[PDB]
C-alpha cells in the first residue's frame, strides 16, 4: 500500500515540503499586506511571514516593484534545486522533466532575440534559471533550425521532440517560432504522461494524469484563441499542435481544430461541464488560475505521494505573482483591482 | 600533545593492573589459576607480566618528560 | 527571606508602568541592565508597521546593514578584527550605568552612512583594475608557448575553461563536418574571478581554418561560452615584439593597483578596531524600542503604559535602582510602580545552581513546567544516574567515568575561561551527572561484584564444594550461610550462572519499576493537595491507585514472599508466577500450586476492586461536571484518559525489563574480550610472550574505553532518560507553561 | 516474467508429480501424517521462539523509520516536535518487548526427553503449539508495528501544521496498539496446557 514502502527514500523529502507549504500565505495575511502604504511597509510586513529577511541586504531608494519579483522568485529556486539533490531514481527522473518545460521557452526566446538583433546578456537576464541547460546562450549562432539542431541540440534530452518540427522554412520569424513551441508541449506532455503510467505508482498517478490533463487543455484552449487572430490556418495542421490525454481528446479537440470563431469554440466546450462556463463569463486567464489551486490543494488532502512537489511550485509561483500585483498597485496608487489576488489557502 | 596523553594514560594503567595481575598468578589466586584451562604454573606467568609492565613503566616516564616540556 | 524555587517554581507579580515620554528611553536602559523583568505584548492587534516607534527603527535597522557590509569586506581579506573589553558595560551582576546620548547615536548614522559611500567606490576602483589585469596575463601566457603551438585569419585563439573544453570540441566537430584541427594547452594555477567569486582551472586553444564565412561562426560559438579571444601574430618576431609591450604594461600596472589597494586596507583597519563596541551601541538601542513598542502610548497625556512580569523577592530592588535613576536626573515624578493583581498565566521559573543546572536543563527539553507544580528536577539528581548503573554496573567501566568527569569538575575554571567546541561543551555542561554515574556504578558494580569480567573475594562464601573428587566430574556445592554484601564469587565460571542471575536481575527490574512509578503518582496527589482540586482526587488519584496496586503491587508482594520461604525444608513446591497471575485473570477461584492460604479468595476480591475502578474512574468527573456540547468536551479527555491508564500500566512496567537485557549484555561482551586478548597472552612465555601481552593489553584497554564505556555509556544513558520522560514524567507532569525570558542585555558574537 | 515464471513451474511439477503417484496406485506416499509424526517437535519449538522475537523487531524497527524519517524532515521548520511526537516511537518499540516476554516464557517449556517417550502425545502436542503460538504473536506483531508507523508519520504532520491536532490523532494510535496485545494473549492461552518435555 502507499506508505509501506515511499519513506525509504522519500520519506524526508515529504516532510520538508510539507513545511514549505505551511509558510503559504493565508487570506488574513493577504490583507495584511493590501492596506499597505509604501513598498517599505511592504517590506516589513513579510518579515512577519516565512520569507523573513529576503531583503535584508536592500536600501530604500532601491526597493522596486521589479527587485520584488526577483528575490522571491530566486528563493523558491533555491528550494527547488535542494530538494532535486537530495532525491534520487523515480524521484529524480520526476524533478528533471518538470524542467524540461522551462527550457523550451528559453529556445523559443533566445531565438527570436536573434531575428530581432539583440545581445545575449540583454536576453539572458530575461530567462528562466530552471531551463538552463550549458549550450542555451549558443542558439544565438544561427539561425537556420536544422544548423541549431544539429550543432547543440543533438545533445539535449529534448532531442525526441523535433520530429514534426522539420517543415520550417529557410528563414525564421515568430509566428513560425511559436508554431515550432507548441509541437514540443505536445511532445512533452505526452513522454511525461505515460513516464507516470508506467514507473510512478499510486496515488500519486492519478493526481498527475489529472494536473498533466488540466496543462494539456489550458494549452488547446489558448492556442484556438490565438488563431483567431491569424486569417486562415489548415485544419489538420492544429491537429498536430493540440495534446492527445485531456478531457478534451478526442471529441472536442476536432470540433476545436474547426472553429471559425468564438461561438464555435464555445460549442466545443458546452460537452464538457468542468469547462463549460469559463469562457461566458468575466476574465479567462483568471478562471484556469482558480481551477489549478483547487486541484493542487485537493493534492495535499493526500499522502505518500510525490504530487506534492508539483503542487507545492505551482502554489508559490501564484504567491509570487500575487505579490507583485499588489506591489505595482500601492507603488502607482492604484487601487481599484488591488484585491484580485488569488488565494485557496 | 594528545599525540604524548595517549600513551602516558594507557601505560599508567598498565603498571597499574598488569601488576595486580602478577601478583595472583604468584600467589596462586583460585580464580586465576583454579579451572583446568588455566595455566599450570602460576610464578612462571608473573615473571613473563613483571617484565611487561616495566616495558609500560619505561614510555610513562618518558613521555612524562616530553608532555612536562 | 528570600525563596528557593527547586521544588516549585517561584512565585511572581504583575507590575505596572507609569512612564513619561521624557525619560521613557532612560528607563528602559536601567530595566534591562537587571534581567528580572519580562514584559507583555498590549498593542497585539495592531499591524506591525502601524506601531508608533517604527520609524526610530529603520534608522538604526540600517546601520547594522551598513556594518555588515563592512564586516564582509574584512573576512574577504585577512584582516582579524579586534576585540574590546566584554565587561566594560556589564559583569552581569545587576550594576548600574549611564546610557549614551541621543546625539552619539545620529552620529553613527552620518558617519556609516559616509563611510559606505567611500568604500563602495574603492572597491570599484580596485576589482576594475584587476579585470585589466587578468585579460593580460592570459595575453602574456599564451605568447611563452612555441611555435609548434600555431602548427598545424589562419587560426583562431583564446582561453577557455577546462570544463568547457569538450563541449566546444563536439560542435567544431559537427560543423566543419570532420576537417578539425585543434590544439590545447593547460594551465595548472587556477584562476580567481573577481564576480564569480571562484578559482578556476583553465587552458589555451587554438583552432585552423581558411574560410572567411567560418571563422566567424567559430569566433561566435567560443564567445556564446565564455571564452576571452586574442590576436597572435604568426611570426616569431611578432609575438615577442607585442610581448614586451605587454610585459611592459603590466609592470606599470603592478604599480597603479598597490597604490589604491594600500589607501583601501588603510581605510579598513581604521573600521577593525572600533567595529564591536559600536555594534553593540546600536543593538541596544533597537532592543529598548522595541520594548516601548510593546507599550500603549496615551495622546491625551505622556503617560507610557506597560506592563511585565517579576518575581515577588525582587520587587524591593526594582524600587531602589528606579529611585536612584530619578536622584541623578533631578526630576520630581510620582510613584512609577503599582502592583496589578491580574487573572493570567505567569512564567514559571526555577533558580538552578551549577550542581542543579544540567539536571533541570534535561526535564526542560521534554516541557515547561505548569506555575507552582512539582518540578522534575530534584529526583532526577539521584533517579537518572542510578538507573544508568544498574544497566552499566562494573567497577571498572565506573572508576573510569569517575575520573574523566573529575578531571572536568577541578579544571573548571581554565576550561570555563577557554572557547568550547560543540560535544566539549555537553560533557562540560554535565560534569557533574557524569560524577554521579560513575560513584554509583562503583556501588552497583560491587553488589554484582564484576570487575573488568572478574569477582573479587573479600568475604567467607555461603557455599561449600565436596571433600573430594577427581578430574571432569561434575560437582555440586552445598550451602552453608548467606553472603552478606552481594552476589557470592562461587558462582563465577560456573556452568549454571545465568539461570541464577536472570531471575535475579528480572525480579530487581520489576520492583525497581514499581517503586519509581508510585512514587511520582503521589505527586499528582501533592499537587491536587496545593491547588484544592478535591473532585480529582475522588476521580482520577484514589480509582487509579488501586487498579495498579491491586495487580502490581500483588505482584512485588509475592516476589518478595516467596524469596523469605524454605520451600525444599517444608516439603511443598515452589509455585511459578507468571502463570499464577496470568490464571487469576482467566480462571479465578483456581490453583495449581499454592503460595499462600486463601490464595483463591483474596484474587477474585482484587480482580473484582479492579473492575469496579475502571467505570469509577470513567463517570465520577464528568457527571459533576452536569450536576456543577462542553460536557462532552470533559467526557472525551476522560475516556480516553482510561484506555490510556489501563493499557500503559501494562506497557509501562514491561518497559523497565531493558534494565536487565542492558546489564547481560554489558557484562558477555566484558567476559568475551578479555578472553579472546588478555587470556591468550597468559599461554606464551619468553621474549615472544612478552611482547603480546605488551600488544594485547593495549588493544583491550582501547576497546575498553570505546566499545564499553563510550558506546554503551551514551546508549544506557539515553534509556535512563527515556523512563524519566516518558514512565515517570506521565504520572504527574502537566506541562504547557510559558517560560521566563526576562529582559537583559548580552554580548551578541556577530 | 522469470519470478514469477518460477511459481507456475513449480505449481506444474508438483501437479505432474501427484499424478504421476495417483494413476500408478501410489497416492498414498505423500503422507503428511509421517512426516509430521516422525519430525523431532524440538524443530517446531526453537523456530517459533526464532519467528516470535524476529518478526516483532522487523515491524518494530520498520515503523521507526516511517516515523522517524518524516519527523526529522517535519523538524526542519518546527523542530519542536521531535520530543512531543516521541510517543510514536514508544508505541512501535514495544510491540518487540512482547516478543521477548514470550520466549521467556517459552524457554522455560524446553526440556530434555527421554528417547523411547519423545514422539508421544504430549510432546508432539507441545512442539505444535510453540509454533503456531510464536507464528501468531510474530507475523501479528508485525502488523502492528507498520501500522502504528504509518498513523505517526501522519501525526509528525500534522503537529509541525498545529499543536491542537496532534492529540486527536493519538486516538487512532492506541488503537492500532491493541493489536499487539491481543496477539500476545491469544498466545499465551494456546501454550498455556502445554507441558514441558518430559
Ligand atoms: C556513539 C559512540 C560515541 C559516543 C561519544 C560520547 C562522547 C561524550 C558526549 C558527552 C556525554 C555527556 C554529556 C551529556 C549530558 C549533559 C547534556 C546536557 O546538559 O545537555 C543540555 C541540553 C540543553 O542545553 P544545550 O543545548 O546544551 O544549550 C545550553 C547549554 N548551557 O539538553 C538537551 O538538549 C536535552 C537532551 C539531553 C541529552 C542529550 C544527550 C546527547 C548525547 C550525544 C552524544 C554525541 C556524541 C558525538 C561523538 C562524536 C565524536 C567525534
Ligand atoms: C511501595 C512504594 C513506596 C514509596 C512511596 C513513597 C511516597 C512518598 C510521597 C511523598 C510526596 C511528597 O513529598 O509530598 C509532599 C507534600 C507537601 O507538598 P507542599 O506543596 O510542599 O505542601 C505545602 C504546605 N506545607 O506532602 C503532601 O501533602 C502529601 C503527603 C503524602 C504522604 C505519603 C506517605 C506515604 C504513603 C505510602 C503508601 C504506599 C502504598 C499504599
Ligand atoms: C511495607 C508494605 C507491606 C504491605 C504488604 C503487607 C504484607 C504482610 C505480610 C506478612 O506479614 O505476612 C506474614 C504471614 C506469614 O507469617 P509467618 O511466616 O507465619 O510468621 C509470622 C511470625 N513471624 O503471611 C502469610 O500468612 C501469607 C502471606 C500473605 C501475603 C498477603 C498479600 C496481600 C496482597 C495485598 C495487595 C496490595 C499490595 C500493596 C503493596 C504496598 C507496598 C507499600
Ligand atoms: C573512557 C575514557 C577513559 C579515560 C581515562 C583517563 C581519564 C583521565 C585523563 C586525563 O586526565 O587527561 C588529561 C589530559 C589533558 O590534556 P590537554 O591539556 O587537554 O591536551 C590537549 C591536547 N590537544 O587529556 C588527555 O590525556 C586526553 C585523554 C586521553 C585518554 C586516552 C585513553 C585511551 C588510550 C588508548
Ligand atoms: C555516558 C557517556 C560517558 C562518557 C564519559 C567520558 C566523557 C568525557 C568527554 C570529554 O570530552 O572528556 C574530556 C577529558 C579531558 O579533559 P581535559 O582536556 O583534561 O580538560 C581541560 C584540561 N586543561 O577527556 C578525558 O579525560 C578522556 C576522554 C575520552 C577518551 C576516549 C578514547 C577512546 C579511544 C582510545
Ligand atoms: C534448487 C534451488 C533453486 C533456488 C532458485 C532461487 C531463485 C531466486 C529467484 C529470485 O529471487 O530472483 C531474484 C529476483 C528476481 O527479480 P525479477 O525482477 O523477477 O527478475 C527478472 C526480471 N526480468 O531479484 C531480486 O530478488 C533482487 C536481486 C538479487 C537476487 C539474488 C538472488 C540469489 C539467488 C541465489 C540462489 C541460490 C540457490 C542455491
Ligand atoms: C509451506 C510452504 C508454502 C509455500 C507457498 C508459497 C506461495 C507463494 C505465492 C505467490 C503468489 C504470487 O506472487 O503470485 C504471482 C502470480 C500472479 O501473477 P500476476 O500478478 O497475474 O502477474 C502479472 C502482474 N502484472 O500467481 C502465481 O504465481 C500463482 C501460482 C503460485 C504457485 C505457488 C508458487 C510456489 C513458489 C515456490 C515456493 C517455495
Ligand atoms: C517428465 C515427465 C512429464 C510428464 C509426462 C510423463 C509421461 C510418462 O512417463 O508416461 C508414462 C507414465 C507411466 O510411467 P511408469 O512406467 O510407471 O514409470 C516411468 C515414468 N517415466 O504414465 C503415468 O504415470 C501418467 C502420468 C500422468 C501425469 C500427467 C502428464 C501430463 C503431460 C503433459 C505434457 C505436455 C507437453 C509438455
Ligand atoms: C498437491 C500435492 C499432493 C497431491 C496428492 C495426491 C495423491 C494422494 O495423496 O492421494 C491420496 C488419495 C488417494 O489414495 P490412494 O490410496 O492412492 O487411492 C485410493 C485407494 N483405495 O487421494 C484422493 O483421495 C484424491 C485426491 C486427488 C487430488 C488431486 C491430485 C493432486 C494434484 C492436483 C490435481 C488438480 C487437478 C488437475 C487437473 C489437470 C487438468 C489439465
Ligand atoms: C542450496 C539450497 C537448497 C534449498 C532446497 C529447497 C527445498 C524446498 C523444499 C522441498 C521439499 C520437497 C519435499 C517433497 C519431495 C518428494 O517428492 O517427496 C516424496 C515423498 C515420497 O517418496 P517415495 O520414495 O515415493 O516414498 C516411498 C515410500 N514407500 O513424500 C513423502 O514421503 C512425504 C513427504 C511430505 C513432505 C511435506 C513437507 C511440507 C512442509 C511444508 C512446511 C511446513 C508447514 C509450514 C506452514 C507455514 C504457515 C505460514
Ligand atoms: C482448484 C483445485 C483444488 C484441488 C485440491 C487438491 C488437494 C489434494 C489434497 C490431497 C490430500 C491427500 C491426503 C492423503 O491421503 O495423505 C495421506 C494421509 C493419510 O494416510 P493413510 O491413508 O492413513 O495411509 C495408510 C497407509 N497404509 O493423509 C493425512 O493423514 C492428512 C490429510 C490432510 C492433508 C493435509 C495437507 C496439507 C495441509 C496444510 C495446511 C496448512 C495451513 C496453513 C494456514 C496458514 C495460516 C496463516
Ligand atoms: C526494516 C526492514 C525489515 C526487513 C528487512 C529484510 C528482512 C527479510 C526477511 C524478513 C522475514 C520475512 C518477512 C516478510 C518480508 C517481506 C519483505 C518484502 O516486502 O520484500 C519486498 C521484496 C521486493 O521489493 P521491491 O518491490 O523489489 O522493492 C521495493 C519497491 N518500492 O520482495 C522480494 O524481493 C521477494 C523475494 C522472493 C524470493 C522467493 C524465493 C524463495 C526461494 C526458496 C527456495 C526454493
Amino acid at each position: 500500500m502507499e506508505g509501506v514502502y515511499f519513506n525509504i527514500d522519500n520519506g524526508f523529502i515529504e516532510g520538508v515540503v510539507r513545511g514549505y507549504r505551511n509558510g503559504l500565505l493565508s487570506n488574513n495575511q493577504y490583507i495584511n499586506l493590501t492596506q499597505c502604504d509604501t513598498l517599505e511597509d511592504l517590506k516589513l510586513q513579510l518579515s512577519s511571514t516565512d520569507y523573513g529577511n529576503f531583503l535584508s541586504s536592500v536600501s530604500s531608494e532601491s526597493l522596486t516593484t521589479s527587485l520584488i519579483q526577483e528575490y522571491a522568485s530566486s528563493k523558491l529556486y533555491h528550494e527547488f534545486n535542494y530538494i532535486r539533490d537530495q532525491s534520487s531514481g523515480s524521484t529524480r527522473k520526476f524533478m528533471d522533466y518538470i524542467t524540461y518545460g522551462y527550457m523550451i521557452d528559453n529556445v523559443a526566446l533566445m531565438i527570436t532575440g536573434t531575428i530581432h538583433d539583440r545581445d545575449k546578456g540583454e536576453i539572458l537576464q530575461r530567462c528562466h534559471p530552471l531551463g538552463w541547460f550549458d549550450t542555451l546562450p549558443t542558439l544565438s549562432v544561427a539561425t537556420d533550425l536544422e544548423s541549431l539542431y544539429e550543432t547543440v541540440l543533438v545533445d539535449t534530452p529534448l532531442a525526441p521532440y523535433f520530429k514534426n518540427c522539420f517543415d520550417t522554412a529557410e528563414e525564421l520569424d515568430d509566428m513560425n517560432i511559436e508554431i515550432i513551441r507548441n509541437k514540443l508541449y505536445k511532445a512533452y506532455l505526452e513522454d511525461f504522461y505515460n513516464f507516470v503510467t508506467e514507473e510512478i505508482p499510486e496515488p500519486a498517478k492519478e493526481c498527475m494524469q489529472t494536473l498533466l490533463g488540466f496543462e494539456a487543455d489550458r494549452r488547446s484552449i489558448n492556442i484556438a484563441l490565438n488563431s483567431l487572430q491569424s486569417s486562415d490556418i489548415d485544419p489538420d495542421l492544429k491537429s498536430d499542435l493540440l495534446p492527445n490525454i485531456g478531457k478534451l481528446y478526442p471529441l472536442a479537440t476536432f470540433h476545436l481544430a474547426q472553429a471559425q470563431d468564438f461561438e464555435g469554440v464555445r460549442a466545443a466546450l458546452a460537452n464538457v461541464y468542468e469547462y463549460r462556463g469559463f469562457l461566458e463569463t468575466g476574465n479567462l486567464e483568471d478562471h484556469f488560475y482558480q481551477l489549478e489551486m483547487e486541484l493542487c490543494r485537493d493534492a495535499f488532502t493526500q499522502q505518500f505521494a510525490i504530487s506534492t512537489v508539483w503542487a507545492w511550485m505551482k502554489s508559490k509561483e501564484q504567491e509570487v505573482r500575487n505579490i507583485t500585483w499588489i506591489a505595482e498597485c500601492i507603488a502607482q496608487n492604484q487601487r481599484e483591482r488591488i484585491n484580485n489576488y488569488i488565494s485557496v489557502y | 600533545t594528545g599525540k604524548a596523553w595517549c600513551c602516558t594514560v594507557l601505560s599508567a594503567f598498565g603498571v597499574v593492573i598488569l601488576s595486580v595481575i602478577a601478583h595472583l598468578f604468584n600467589t596462586n589466586h583460585e580464580s586465576f589459576v583454579g579451572s583446568i584451562n588455566d595455566p599450570e604454573d602460576g610464578p612462571a606467568v608473573a615473571h613473563t607480566v613483571y617484565l611487561a609492565a616495566l616495558v609500560y613503566l619505561v614510555f610513562f616516564v618518558f613521555c612524562g618528560f616530553q608532555v612536562y616540556l | 527571606e528570600k525563596e528557593e524555587a527547586i521544588f516549585r517554581s517561584a512565585e511572581m507579580a504583575l507590575v505596572q508602568f507609569y512612564i513619561p515620554q521624557e525619560i521613557s528611553r532612560d528607563s528602559a536602559y536601567t530595566l534591562g541592565q537587571l534581567g528580572l523583568v519580562q514584559f507583555r505584548d498590549l498593542n497585539s492587534k495592531v499591524r506591525a508597521f502601524q506601531r508608533t516607534f517604527v520609524n526610530e527603527i529603520r534608522r538604526l535597522d540600517n546601520v547594522e546593514r551598513q556594518y555588515r557590509y563592512f564586516y564582509s569586506l574584512l573576512k574577504k581579506h585577512d584582516i582579524k578584527l579586534y576585540e574590546g573589553d566584554t565587561d566594560k558595560y556589564l559583569d552581569g551582576s545587576g550594576e548600574l550605568y549611564v546610557p549614551p546620548s541621543g546625539s552619539v547615536i545620529d552620529d553613527y548614522v552620518r558617519n556609516a552612512s559616509y563611510l559606505e559611500e567611500r568604500l563602495i567606490q574603492m572597491e570599484d576602483a580596485t576589482d576594475q583594475i584587476e579585470v585589466q589585469k587578468n585579460d593580460l596575463e592570459q595575453y602574456r601566457f599564451i605568447l611563452q608557448s612555441g611555435d609548434e603551438f600555431f602548427l598545424k585569419v589562419n587560426y583562431v585563439t583564446g582561453v577557455i575553461a577546462r570544463d568547457k573544453v569538450a563541449t566546444l570540441e563536439q560542435i567544431l566537430w559537427r560543423v566543419l563536418r570532420g576537417n578539425l584541427f585543434f590544439k590545447t594547452v593547460e594551465i595548472e594555477q587556477p584562476v580567481y574571478d573577481v564576480k564569480t567569486r571562484e578559482y578556476k582551472h583553465k587552458n589555451a586553444f587554438i583552432v585552423f581554418s581558411h574560410g572567411d564565412l567560418i571563422i566567424k561562426r567559430i569566433r561566435k560559438i567560443a564567445e556564446s561560452l565564455d571564452a576571452n579571444l586574442y590576436d597572435v601574430d604568426s611570426s616569431n618576431e611578432g609575438r615577442s615584439q607585442q610581448l614586451a609591450k605587454v610585459n611592459k604594461n603590466l609592470s606599470d600596472l603592478y604599480t597603479v593597483l598597490k597604490t589604491t589597494s594600500t589607501t583601501l586596507e588603510s581605510e579598513l583597519y581604521a573600521i577593525a578596531k572600533e567595529l564591536d563596541s559600536w555594534f553593540q551601541d546600536v543593538t541596544r538601542e533597537k532592543a529598548i524600542f522595541e520594548i516601548l513598542n510593546k507599550s500603549n502610548y496615551d495622546t491625551n497625556r505622556k503617560i507610557l503604559i506597560a506592563e511585565g512580569w517579576i518575581p515577588r523577592d525582587e520587587l524591593a530592588t526594582l524600587q531602589a535602582r528606579l529611585g536612584e535613576m530619578i536622584a541623578r536626573l533631578g526630576i520630581d515624578v510620582p510613584s512609577i510602580i503599582q502592583v496589578l493583581d491580574t487573572n493570567h498565566t505567569p512564567p514559571t521559573f526555577h533558580r538552578t545552581n551549577k550542581f542543579t543546572a544540567g539536571f533541570q536543563s534535561i526535564c526542560d527539553c521534554y516541557g515547561i513546567a505548569q506555575y507552582r507544580e512539582i518540578n522534575a528536577g530534584l529526583p532526577t539528581i539521584v533517579t537518572f544516574p542510578f538507573m544508568f548503573a544498574i544497566m552499566f554496573g562494573d567497577m571498572g567501566h565506573g572508576f573510569l567515568m569517575t575520573l574523566a568527569a573529575l578531571s572536568l569538575v577541578l579544571n573548571e575554571k581554565k576550561i570555563n575561561k577557554m572557547k568550547r567546541g560543540e560535544i566539549f561543551d555537553m560533557a562540560f555542561t554535565g560534569r557533574y551527572i557524569i560524577l554521579l554515574m560513575g560513584v554509583f556504578s562503583m556501588y552497583t558494580g560491587f553488589l554484582y561484584n564484576d570487575i573488568f569480567s572478574k569477582t573479587m573475594t573479600i568475604f567467607k562464601s555461603g557455599w561449600k564444594w565436596p571433600d573430594h573428587w577427581k578430574k571432569g566430574e561434575s560437582i555440586t556445592a552445598t550451602s552453608v550461610g548467606t553472603y552478606p554484601i552481594g552476589l557470592d564469587w562461587a558462582w563465577h565460571g560456573t556452568e549454571n550462572a545465568l539461570l541464577f542471575s536472570n531471575s535475579y536481575k528480572m525480579k530487581l527490574s520489576i520492583l525497581m519499576g514499581f517503586i519509581h512509578m508510585t512514587y511520582s503518582y503521589f505527586f499528582s496527589l501533592a499537587n491536587h493537595l496545593y491547588f484544592n482540586s478535591m473532585i480529582d482526587i475522588i476521580g482520577n488519584f484514589i480509582p487509579g491507585l488501586l487498579f495498579m496496586q491491586g495487580i502490581f503491587g500483588y505482584l512485588s508482594v509475592c516476589i518478595v514472599y516467596k524469596w523469605a520461604v524454605d520451600w525444599v525444608k517444608d516439603g511443598k513446591p515452589a509455585p511459578g508466577l507468571l502463570n499464577m497471575l496470568i490464571n487469576m485473570f482467566l480462571s479465578p477461584g483456581t490453583i495449581d500450586d499454592e503460595l499462600y492460604p486463601h490464595q483463591a479468595k483474596v484474587q477474585v476480591f482484587l480482580l473484582l476492586m479492579a473492575l469496579v475502578c475502571i467505570p469509577w474512574l470513567l463517570l465520577v468527573k464528568p457527571l459533576h461536571f452536569k450536576f456543577t456540547e462542553d460536557f462532552g468536551d470533559i467526557m472525551i479527555h476522560q475516556v480516553i484518559h482510561t484506555i490510556e491508564f489501563c493499557l500503559n500500566c501494562v506497557s509501562h512496567t514491561a518497559s523497565y525489563l531493558r534494565l536487565w537485557a542492558l546489564s547481560l549484555a554489558h557484562a558477555q561482551l566484558s567476559s568475551v574480550l578479555w578472553t579472546m586478548t588478555i587470556q591468550i597472552a597468559f599461554g606464551f612465555r619468553g621474549f615472544v610472550g612478552v611482547f603480546m601481552t605488551v600488544a594485547l593489553f593495549a588493544m583491550w584497554f582501547a576497546l575498553t574505553c570505546a566499545v564499553l564505556v563510550l558506546m554503551e555509556g551514551t546508549s544506557a544513558m539515553l534509556h535512563s532518560l527515556r523512563l524519566h520522560w516518558v514512565e515517570s514524567m506521565s504520572k504527574f507532569f502537566v506541562g504547557e507553561g510559558l517560560p521566563y525570558e526576562p529582559f537583559a542585555f548580552e554580548y551578541k558574537d556577530m | 516474467s522469470f519470478s514469477h515464471f518460477l511459481y507456475y513451474l513449480v505449481l506444474i511439477v508438483v501437479i505432474v508429480y501427484g499424478l504421476y503417484k495417483l494413476f500408478t496406485g501410489h497416492g498414498s506416499d505423500i503422507n503428511f501424517g509421517k512426516f509430521l509424526l516422525r519430525t523431532s517437535p524440538y524443530m517446531w519449538a526453537n523456530l517459533g521462539i526464532a519467528l516470535c522475537v524476529g518478526l516483532s523487531v522487523v515491524g518494530a524497527a520498520w515503523g521507526i523509520f516511517i516515523t522517524g524519517s518524516s519527523m526529522i524532515g517535519a523538524g526542519v521548520r518546527a523542530p519542536r516536535i521531535t520530543t512531543k511526537n516521541l510517543i510514536s516511537i514508544i508505541f512501535c518499540e514495544v510491540v518487540a518487548i512482547y516478543g521477548l516476554i514470550i520466549a521467556i516464557v517459552f524457554s522455560s517449556k524446553l526440556t530434555v526427553a527421554t528417547a523411547e517417550n519423545m514422539y508421544s502425545k504430549s510432546n508432539l502436542y507441545t512442539g505444535y503449539s510453540l509454533f503456531w503460538a510464536g507464528i501468531t504473536v510474530g507475523a501479528s506483531n508485525l502488523i502492528c508495528g507498520i501500522a502504528v508507523g504509518i498513523t505517526g508519520a501522519t501525526a509528525a504532520i500534522s503537529d509541525a501544521a498545529d499543536s491542537a491536532l496532534f492529540v486527536k490523532i493519538l486516538v487512532i494510535e492506541i488503537f492500532g496498539s491493541i493489536l499487539g496485545l491481543l496477539g500476545l494473549i491469544v498466545g499465551l492461552l494456546m501454550a498455556g496446557k502445554a507441558s514441558e518435555f518430559q
